[PDB]
């Protein structure tokens, strides 16, 4: 079983240093896998179901 | 006061009509579910032994 | 509950429609004419600028010269309201011409139902309306819907529907007793504009061949244009035309009818 | 002015609810499914 | 405002096999019956004209579709699906899903078409229920309309015919694509062309001779770009209609009824519903359109 | 409620011959690239295509648009009001030259074609050039077409044979347009309409070839009967165009072109960023009206 990404609205923890460096560049070419964007009108909290 | 108050008797009325509705369903729907899972005398006896 | 449904009502006002105030001779509106009658708009010269001249569906009958057999309904109303339309047919004086080259078509407007008209001696003051539903201007507000004759309107009927069902108003030049004479019908289907058109024509399908035998020793190029629809509004599917009888003419009428406008499409 | 008003009716005081378990459950368009997993031993 | 949506019972259960379709397909427009909020399946299959048993109809399943509602899926349940709808002037926002990969932009002009790429692609079937649910597609209009030009060329040249690169393939700019004909009911489609000849030779008795003379003294003098669909061989035809006097106050009775007749060919080349697109996102692949039906 | 208003944000000021021009034309109807709230002066008017230009190429702009009106023009920036699909307004008949706009009218929106003095307005503080657009009633708006239409045709008839065209014939029904009980005249010396002088005229070859091509597909014991009617509208000698002489795979790529013409020559005058006046004064220029859009 791969590991894989999911939307669910967990508890983030803040890190003290940045990540929003060269990151516009990594989304057009793959820095790193399993990403998913997200807009400004639906990047929130999905309602959360089980 | 006699038109204002002929006004709110009927929106509060048609929601008691709407909250009656809801009590009727929950019967409804409850022997819905036991007609769906419901055999009839003929089939069920002789599978029941 | 009462309180979370207090206030999720306050909230929504419904817009109004629009009103074209019309100004009309007396002679060519009958005082008898029922509120909710469908209208038209004849603007043909300009050197007046004073007065405006409106077409009911009954006083058009009269114009133009379809006989009682096509439509014998309202050939009782429209003869009892105008003797011998002198009071129509003065005004134009091309009613003989504009249905050989077929400009009439191209000049008339639709506009909608009636709202108030107070009828007068010598100018009928008319209220009409073009967008939304059609209200009252006044204060004792009555919802006035769209009213056809029997006579003039064509339904066109497992059929899935959507929420729209519209009105059209087809027009159709002819020739009876060898002289030019047009003809108009309504008709009422939600069924998008690439069937009604491939309908309308099995709706004149005897029809055309009584007119191109009939003009086949001469034909002109102006003949050729055949009719014109428009789209004149939207009914709310699942309200149904309500029949009702008027001194007498069968009369329907359709409720919470709001109102458009459509260019005339030539259709052959 | 005479005005009828209908009567009104119970689900928990209908003898219907014998053959129901009634346990209300606050937000079910929250839930996409449910299960029981019966586990049936068997003697021989 | 206006709160809006769509709940549909499937009426027993559905599988986790044929879950996997209606899962990644998510986000995508399909029609359904009445404009109800409770559902069952029978009405959201646009299949319930494109049968498996009997063969399609083309046009009549494009003929449907100006007629019903439209809707988009937000989310799946595996006993119900539900769905959103489309008011006739709303602004949405719409996902571009669709596997023929066609690449929108902002201010584009979308048309809802029935699936003519493949038939098996956009047909899942759910055989739990007995039903297959049957999706459309949208297309933008410079393909909106060539497919169904290339649609009407193949049922004239299959009665002649009964060659079959030419009749059948539709050519977007750059590449070509195989339409998924092979066994269609034509008997609704040769109307429509039974109803373009009634426009045609009318369109072919008051040409304006004004213009046919403007060729005689194009495809042999210079060289336009696309007068080489002629070669510098000129029609006998038109010299044979040429041989007639000018008549400028007759080229005005010409050209004015000429130009009726092409508003009525907004009767035969239409479309379904419209999607006028304002506002276009490129890594995203979400638009939001402008529904806005006739 | 909703909010509405395009800000024109513009680099320098405005001089004073430049603000007066457009303090006239206070009221009117615009071409716009975009509908957010701050953009330069660069996206409004039709300049952005037309500034040798062509009919089409600005057809196809209008129709997949969102027109802006003029409110207040202060002297550090203009300042617009977006409109909605119905929608209520109020316009000022303000374009050049005059045409007398009647109550109760359709007016539809197309582009400029006679000479430049008229249309734009030359700012030279910022360097750029707005365009209006063209607003005409309908029926002259098709009108004012269908005879320029002609006379581009007869101004490339001249050229290469002179005999053919009388300027006592041409100029004297081709500069007068009688509509609502008066004329106009009309200041033409084109290059505007040298598209649909060719893709008419390339059409006008392909039609009486396709109208016995498709006619000799559709005969069966099924026939529409109206089409036993219009079999006899067309001439003689058009019956008789034998295709022996053209091939199969010819006569192929001379139905694609052919068909495609017959719907983008009718599609762009069913083209409809129109707006239906209910109310209008003369002697004071005033006009209200709904938009609808296509």
């Amino acid at each position: 079983m791969e590991a894989t990404l999911e939307q669910r609205p967990f508890p983030y923890l803040a890190t003290e240093a940045n990540l929003l460096t060269q990151i516009k560049e990594s989304a057009a070419d793959g820095l790193f896998k399993s990403f998913q964007l997200l807009l400004g009108k639906d990047a929130r909290e999905g309602s959360v179901r089980f | 006061f006699t038109e204002y108050a002929g006004a709110i008797k009927t929106i509060t009325s048609a929601l008691q009509f709407g909250m009656d509705a809801l009590e009727r369903g929950l019967v409804d729907t409850v022997l819905a579910v036991k007609l769906r899972h419901a055999p009839p005398v003929f089939i069920l006896k002789t599978l029941g032994d | 509950t009462v309180g979370s449904l207090h206030e999720a009502l306050r909230q929504a006002p419904f817009r109004q429609p629009t009103y074209g105030d019309f100004l009309v001779y007396s002679q060519t509106f009958s005082p008898q004419e029922p509120l909710g009658t469908f209208l038209f708009s004849f603007k043909q010269e300009d050197n007046g600028s004073s007065m405006d001249m409106l077409l009911t569906p009954t006083s058009l009958f009269m114009l133009s010269g379809m006989e009682a057999a096509k439509a014998p309904q309202t050939h009782k109303v429209a003869g009892v309201w105008y003797g011998s339309g002198s009071g129509l047919a003065d005004f134009i004086p091309n009613l003989s011409e504009l249905m050989d080259t077929g400009e009439f078509h191209t000049l008339l407007t639709p506009v909608g139902p009636m709202v108030q008209s107070v009828h007068s001696t010598f100018v009928t003051k008319v209220t009409s309306a073009m967008k939304g539903v059609g209200l009252a201007r006044d204060e004792p507000r009555a919802h006035v819907g769209l009213t056809l004759p029997c006579d003039m309107l064509v339904d066109l009927d497992r059929e899935p529907a959507g929420l729209n069902v519209t009105i059209y108003a087809s027009l159709v030049y002819l020739r009876v007793n060898q002289r030019p004479s047009m003809a108009l019908t309504f008709f009422q289907s939600g069924k998008g504009f690439a069937e009604v058109v491939a309908m309308i024509k099995d709706h004149f399908t005897d029809v055309i061949r009584t007119k191109y035998i009939q003009l086949r020793h001469e034909l002109y190029i102006n003949r050729l244009v055949f009719g014109a629809v428009c789209t004149l509004g939207t009914v709310p599917f699942d309200s149904h035309p309500v029949h009702q009888s008027l001194n007498s003419l069968p009369v329907l009428v359709f409720a919470n009818f709001e109102a458009a406008c459509g260019p005339w499409t030539v259709f052959l | 002015v005479y005005t009828n008003v209908v009567e009104f009716v119970k689900f928990l005081e209908t003898a219907l609810a014998a053959a129901c378990v009634n346990t209300e459950f606050k937000d079910l368009r929250r839930m996409i499914d449910g299960k029981i997993q019966f586990k049936i031993s068997m003697p021989t | 405002a206006l709160d809006k949506s769509i709940v549909v019972n499937l009426t027993s259960r559905l599988f986790a096999d044929e879950l996997a379709a209606l899962q990644s397909k998510i986000g995508s427009v399909l029609p359904l019956g009445d404009c109800h909020r409770l559902q069952n399946i029978q009405a959201l299959g646009l299949g319930c004209v494109c049968s498996r048993e009997t063969s399609p109809d083309y046009i009549q399943i494009m003929q449907y579709l100006s007629k019903c509602t439209l809707a988009v899926l937000e989310e799946v349940r595996p006993d119900s699906l539900r769905l959103t709808r489309m008011d006739p002037s709303d602004n949405l926002q719409i996902k571009n899903v669709y596997a023929p990969f066609f690449q929108w932009d902002s201010n584009t002009q979308l048309a809802v078409l029935p699936p003519l790429f493949s038939r098996k692609d956009s047909t899942i079937v759910l055989e739990s229920n007995g039903f297959d649910i049957v999706f459309p597609m949208v297309v933008p209009q410079q393909l909106g309309h060539a497919i169904l030009q290339q649609l009407l060329v193949y049922h004239i040249y299959s009665k002649i015919s009964a060659l079959d690169l030419y009749t059948t393939n539709v050519s977007f700019m750059g590449r070509t694509y195989r339409l998924d004909v092979d066994n269609t009911d034509p008997r609704t489609a040769l109307r429509v062309l039974d109803d373009l000849s009634m426009y045609l030779c009318i369109l072919s008795a008051l040409v304006p001779r004004g213009c046919l003379r403007l060729l005689t003294a194009l495809v042999r003098h210079d060289r336009h770009p696309l007068t080489e669909v002629f070669e510098g061989v000129v029609p006998d035809e038109v010299t044979r209609i040429d041989l007639d006097q000018l008549s400028v106050p007759d080229d005005i009775t010409r050209m004015r009824v000429m130009f009726s007749y092409l508003q009525s060919l907004s009767s035969i080349f239409n479309l379904g519903p419209r999607l006028h697109v304002y506002a276009y996102s490129a890594e995203t692949l979400a638009a939001s359109c402008w529904y806005s039906p006739r």
